[PDB]
RNA sequence: GAAAUUGUUGAAAGGGAAGGGCAUUUGAUCAGACA
RNA sequence: GGAAUACUGCCAGCUGGGACUGAGGACUGCGACGUAAGUCAAGGAUGCUGGCAUAAUGGUUAUAUGCCGCCCGUCUUGAAACACGGACCAAGGAGUCUAACGUCUAUGCGAGUGUUUGGGUGUAAAACCCAUACGCGUAAUGAAAGUGAACGUAGGUUGGGGCCUCGCAAGAGGUGCACAAUCGACCGAUCCUGAUGUCUUCGGAUGGAUUUGAGUAAGAGCAUAGCUGUUGGGACCCGAAAG
RNA sequence: AAAUAUGUAAGAAGUCCUUGUUACUUAAUUGAACGUGGACAUUUGAAUGAAGAGCUUUUAGUGGGCCAUUUUUGGUAAGC
RNA sequence: GCCCUGAAAAUGGAUGGCGCUCAAGCGUGUUACCUAUACUCUACCGUCAGGGUUGAUAUGAUGCCCUGACGAGUAGGCAGG
RNA sequence: GUGGCCUAUCGAUCCUUUAGUCCCUCGGAAUUUGAGGCUAGAGGUGCCAGAAAAGUUACCACAGGGAUAACUGGCUUGUG
């Protein structure tokens, strides 16, 4: 008789989508994505800086 | 109107917090899992993070 | 009784429900069949296709009942004999004992054919009948004797 | 009779609350209001009194004592919200302050254990007052805001 | 197209299952890479006025 | 405001109870009512409605209709239904032996029932015998034999009795009428 | 023994009409309601 | 060469201040935390304290103040209008009744229905009762003479609610009233055909037709009553100049 | 020869096979129309929506219109 | 482009007023802010809709119950009072 | 080939008058004149869905009209 919002109710956040347990949990939201090295070739740099 | 690109996190916060379903008519709000199954489980979704799925 | 009536529910509107603009006049089409022929046209065809000129003889001093032919037919003519005395008829379908069905004695000048009787025979005495309405009779093994 | 009496009746059965969940969790504190802060009354009887606080008695309020020596505020319930805490602080350790529940505070002229309580817990304090000079002619004086004082700008 | 879906059922259910034999509308774009390879972006600028009459 | 893609606050148009006052009617819907409710089984949805129908949706069923129905392929044990009155038809002979829940039975209605050895049970003996309607012949009545429903949608060229009181040559069988008179209908 | 309308008495207010609506101060006035 | 930062985006990351709300009334639901026992913020406010119980709090009213507010009625595309009526008050003041009819509804009976012209009777304009007729309906069609409704389970086809049979079910089949579309058959009118016979002109068998009817094809009506609508009436109320 | 607008179609009343009826049609069971019997129903044949769909009777007021943008006729024009 | 001239009418008068000149004027850009009977949300009234409810030991079965959407209106129609 | 290549060249009810079958009817029964019906044309309404129709009023009258003229006023400004 009274919609209870997700979002702000930990209690009715956990009644649906059980996963935001285990999300918190490894937290998830701040994720580091492993870090590489490509390169783009000189043409993609040179026809960007072109006039 | 004004249209675009919803992103994951908008179409989240558009169902949970505002999303209701049609039964009979009647806007049902949703906040349990049990009304989407009892409806949308013929097509698999159980849950609202199975809507969620099924529109994204 | 006029506490039903809307003319109650009209007390206070001003108008009395016959409208502010087209009001509720005298006659606005002329009194009764007036405009039969030029305003009121489009109605009396269709409606009453047909309502204007002249069609047929004339017939003067014409009385009815010389026209008094009340029409009875198979359809039931079993119905001209009470119910008691039917069902020994039914049953019991002979020659040398049938009933006797006096149509007009029932009110019934002519006898039609509207069909299906039982095979029991029946003498009916008739004014008139149709053929078919006699040929039925005839072959269920009843008679018709014309009276007057 | 004078009027149909109704063919019903709301029945006189006076029905029983449901079960309600609001469990009564500790209040925290502001973290402003350390024992030992003193604080500016701002209403009530002593508004304007600056006071030395002890301790958070369990309905929430705040044990204060003037001390009844200097300012002339006795050991005294004030209600957190109709205070500011400030930031000059007096060393508590070493003031007793068990003694002082709600149930001290019972209503049922001063009581002489009052008077004495007092005596102890005021003693305590005005020698930690001494420490650090013209805070005792700090508590005694009221707050008041002059002309120009901006609450909202002000470093209290 | 009636026919091509009765030879299309046909030999799909005696194949197999997965007949689609309803009409999508056209889909959005799918994903690709054009290639830089001989093919160098020509920047190209609006152009001023003129008259010529 | 919304943009309304249907007429608001609008009934259904379907009777909910009769708009008869015979209270022993008004009964026999609490009985189906009940029944409708609880059953699951259709019949009871049928009868329930049928019950609340104006004279006019409730055409006499004669004792000849009944004898044909029964007359289909395996119907002659069913009982047979007819929410309304159930008339006499003297143009039958030989009339089966069946059981008959009616709302009336004109009086031959009934002799005629019972003097081939059959019944006749009111809705609510029915409702005992056949709780869910089971073996059961629902018979409608000749809604349009009705008279009025002959003059309905009078018009040119539409072949409809005109709403005339007498009725002869030289009543309305003239200029409109015929080709020799202005033109024909 | 109503109303229009009139006298006296009391009350209140009035800078080229009067009356009206939401809201509150002020005055007058009326409860209910605590136990 | 290696960082930082901007900028945009994400987090089921933490959190401070202020406002409005507290609908419901045993229980049940989905959960959450904890080994646990229990506990909870999980299908809608409870807890602690103080006050006034006097005149706190509310309603009414007059006034003042802020902001807003043109005369009503009418006819009109448009009225506060330099459009009409209306100084004020009371009382009176306008869609009736009747004859006849349409649709719908309720009721009685039902292939029938209508006691009330009249008679009987009476506790006397009532109530209660009735014999013959009559009215409407149960046959239509044709100007008329006149003829007058089953090839068939009162037909076939396609849909039909309900019921019936098989199946756990999904589903298959069966019968199918009302109703809807279509092709047929019947009765009258119209136009052809013209057998047997004959008081030689009667008689009209038989088979036909882009014809035609307010018909038939296992009756639906009669009577009371109600709203609304029609018409005739002073006919919603007041109004001519005339005759 | 555009734009806007506009007709029809997007399946079970579908598609296909076998082969009855007929007095119409062809030289011709050739056709034509209506069928019996038979195969195929998970996407039974585009998208979106649907507070469902269909259907009948009966009666009110109305039948002075005026305005804005766009197309536009008469007019120098007009609150024409 | 702005500015001046071109530019004559009758009661006294109108960027709405007062006034405003690196504007309180013209062009443009970025922000915060103000308030509709609209939008989100709650309560309450009614209207419509779909659900549940038989009996007993209670009393409104037209009753009671859960739930959703909706609410402008002349002439006019119906309804409940 | 069911009039004029196609798109225009036309006419209710009452009445009359022709043509048609030899058909129905004059109602106490017949025959014969005469009359009345049925079906299809013609005779015409051009205000063309179809009245039978001269003026005058400064001697005047009524129901209305700002749905509509004669002055101001308003828009217009060809004209001045
Ligand atoms: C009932 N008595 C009233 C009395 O209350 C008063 O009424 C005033 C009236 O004068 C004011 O009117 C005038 O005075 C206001 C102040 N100067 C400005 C507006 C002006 N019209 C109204 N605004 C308010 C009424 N209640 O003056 C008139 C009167 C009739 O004597
Ligand atoms: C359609 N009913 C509406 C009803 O929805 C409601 O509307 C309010 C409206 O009065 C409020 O507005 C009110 O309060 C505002 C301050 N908060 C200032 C303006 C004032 N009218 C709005 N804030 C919200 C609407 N739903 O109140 C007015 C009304 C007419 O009864
Ligand atoms: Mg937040
Ligand atoms: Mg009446
Ligand atoms: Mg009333
Ligand atoms: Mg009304
Ligand atoms: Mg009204
Ligand atoms: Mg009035
Ligand atoms: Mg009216
Ligand atoms: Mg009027
Ligand atoms: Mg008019
Ligand atoms: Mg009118
Ligand atoms: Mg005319
Ligand atoms: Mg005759
Ligand atoms: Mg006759
Ligand atoms: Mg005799
Ligand atoms: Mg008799
Ligand atoms: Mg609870
Ligand atoms: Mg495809
Ligand atoms: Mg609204
Ligand atoms: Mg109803
Ligand atoms: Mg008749
Ligand atoms: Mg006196
Ligand atoms: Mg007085
Ligand atoms: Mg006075
Ligand atoms: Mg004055
Ligand atoms: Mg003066
Ligand atoms: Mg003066
Ligand atoms: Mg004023
Ligand atoms: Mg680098
Ligand atoms: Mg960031
Ligand atoms: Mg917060
Ligand atoms: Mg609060
Ligand atoms: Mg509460
Ligand atoms: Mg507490
Ligand atoms: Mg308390
Ligand atoms: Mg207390
Ligand atoms: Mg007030
Ligand atoms: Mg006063
Ligand atoms: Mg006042
Ligand atoms: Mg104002
Ligand atoms: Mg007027
Ligand atoms: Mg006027
Ligand atoms: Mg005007
Ligand atoms: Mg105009
Ligand atoms: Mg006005
Ligand atoms: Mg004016
Ligand atoms: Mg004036
Ligand atoms: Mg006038
Ligand atoms: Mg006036
Ligand atoms: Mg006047
Ligand atoms: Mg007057
Ligand atoms: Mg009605
Ligand atoms: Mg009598
Ligand atoms: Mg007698
Ligand atoms: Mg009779
Ligand atoms: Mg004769
Ligand atoms: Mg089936
Ligand atoms: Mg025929
Ligand atoms: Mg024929
Ligand atoms: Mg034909
Ligand atoms: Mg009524
Ligand atoms: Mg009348
Ligand atoms: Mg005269
Ligand atoms: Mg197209
Ligand atoms: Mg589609
Ligand atoms: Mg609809
Ligand atoms: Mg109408
Ligand atoms: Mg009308
Ligand atoms: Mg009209
Ligand atoms: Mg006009
Ligand atoms: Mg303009
Ligand atoms: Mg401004
Ligand atoms: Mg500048
Ligand atoms: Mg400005
Ligand atoms: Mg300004
Ligand atoms: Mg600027
Ligand atoms: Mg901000
Ligand atoms: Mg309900
Ligand atoms: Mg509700
Ligand atoms: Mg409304
Ligand atoms: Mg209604
Ligand atoms: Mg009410
Ligand atoms: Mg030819
Ligand atoms: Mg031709
Ligand atoms: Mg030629
Ligand atoms: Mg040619
Ligand atoms: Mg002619
Ligand atoms: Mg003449
Ligand atoms: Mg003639
Ligand atoms: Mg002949
Ligand atoms: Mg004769
Ligand atoms: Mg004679
Ligand atoms: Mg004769
Ligand atoms: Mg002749
Ligand atoms: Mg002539
Ligand atoms: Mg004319
Ligand atoms: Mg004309
Ligand atoms: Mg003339
Ligand atoms: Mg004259
Ligand atoms: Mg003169
Ligand atoms: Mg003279
Ligand atoms: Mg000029
Ligand atoms: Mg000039």
């Amino acid at each position: 008789v009274l919609k209870k919002n997700p979002l702000k109710n930990k209690q009715v956040l956990l009644r649906l989508n059980p996963y935001a347990k285990v999300f918190a949990a490894e937290k998830l939201g701040s994720k580091k994505a492993e870090k590489t090295g490509t390169k783009p070739a000189a043409v993609f740099t040179e026809t960007l800086k072109h006039d | 109107v004004a249209y675009g690109y919803p992103s994951y996190s908008t179409i989240r916060q558009l169902v949970y917090k505002r999303g209701f379903g049609k039964i009979n008519k009647q806007r049902v709000p949703l906040s349990d899992n049990a009304i989407i199954e009892a409806n949308l489980g013929k097509y698999g979704i159980l849950s609202i993070d199975d809507l969620i799925h099924e529109i994204i | 009784p006029s506490r039903f009536t809307k003319t109650r529910k009209h007390r206070g509107h001003v108008s009395a429900g016959k409208g502010r603009i087209g009001k509720h006049r005298k006659h606005p089409g002329g009194r009764g069949m007036a405009g039969g022929q030029h305003h009121h046209r489009i109605n009396m065809d269709k409606y009453h296709p047909g309502y204007f000129g002249k069609v047929g003889m004339r017939y003067f001093h014409k009385q009815q009942a010389h026209f008094w032919k009340p029409v009875l037919n198979l359809d039931k003519l079993w119905t001209l004999i009470p119910e008691d005395k039917r069902d020994q008829y039914l049953k019991s379908a002979s020659k040398e004992t049938a009933p006797v069905i006096d149509t007009l004695a029932a009110g019934y000048g002519k006898i039609l054919g509207k069909g299906r009787i039982p095979n029991v025979p029946v003498i009916v005495k008739a004014r008139f009948v149709s053929k078919l309405a006699e040929e039925k009779i005839r072959a269920a093994g009843g008679v018709v004797e014309l009276i007057a | 009779s004078a009027q149909k009496a109704p063919k019903w009746y709301p029945s006189e059965d006076v029905a029983a609350l449901k079960k309600t969940r609001k469990a009564a969790r500790p209040q925290k504190l502001r973290a402003s209001l350390v024992p030992g802060t003193v604080l500016i009354l701002l209403a009530g009887r002593f508004r304007g009194k600056r006071v030395v606080y002890l301790k958070h008695l369990e309905d929430n309020t705040l044990l204060i004592s003037g001390p009844f020596k200097v300012n002339g505020v006795p050991l005294r319930r004030v209600n957190a919200r109709y205070v500011i805490a400030t930031s000059t602080k007096v060393s508590v350790e070493g003031v007793n302050v068990e003694k002082f529940n709600v149930e001290y505070f019972a209503k049922e002229e001063i009581k002489a254990e009052r008077v004495e309580d007092q005596k102890v817990v005021d003693k305590a304090l005005i020698a930690e007052i001494k420490k650090t000079p013209l805070l005792k002619q700090y508590l005694s004086a009221s707050f008041s805001l002059k002309n120009g004082d901006k609450p909202h700008m002000l470093k209290f | 197209r009636v026919k091509a879906n009765a030879a299309k059922r046909a030999e799909a259910k005696a194949q197999g299952v997965a007949v689609q034999l309803k009409r999508q509308p056209a889909q959005p774009r799918e994903s690709r890479i054009v290639s830089t390879e001989g093919n160098v972006p020509q920047t190209l600028a609006p152009v001023p006025y003129e008259t010529f009459i | 405001g919304i943009d309304h893609t249907s007429k608001q606050h609008k009934r259904s148009g379907h009777r909910t109870a009769p708009k008869s006052d015979n209270v022993y009617l008004k009964l026999l819907v609490k009985l189906y009512t009940f029944l409708a409710r609880r059953t699951d089984a259709p019949f009871n949805k049928v009868v329930l409605k049928a019950l609340f129908l104006s004279k006019i949706n409730r055409p006499p069923v004669s004792v000849s209709r009944i004898a044909r129905a029964l007359k289909q392929e395996g119907a002659a044990n069913k009982t047979v239904v007819v929410v309304g009155t159930v008339t006499d038809d003297a143009r039958i002979f030989e009339f089966p032996k069946t059981t008959v829940a009616a709302l009336r039975f004109t009086a031959g209605a009934r002799a005629k029932i019972v003097k081939a050895g059959g019944e006749c049970i009111t809705l609510d003996q029915l409702a005992v015998r056949a709780p869910k309607g089971q073996n059961t012949l629902i018979l409608r009545g000749p809604r349009n034999s009705r008279e009025a429903v002959r003059h309905f949608g009078m018009g040119p060229h539409k072949g409809k009795a005109p709403r005339i009181l007498s009725t002869g040559r030289k009543f309305e069988r003239a200029r409109g009428r015929r080709r020799s008179k202005g033109f024909k209908v």
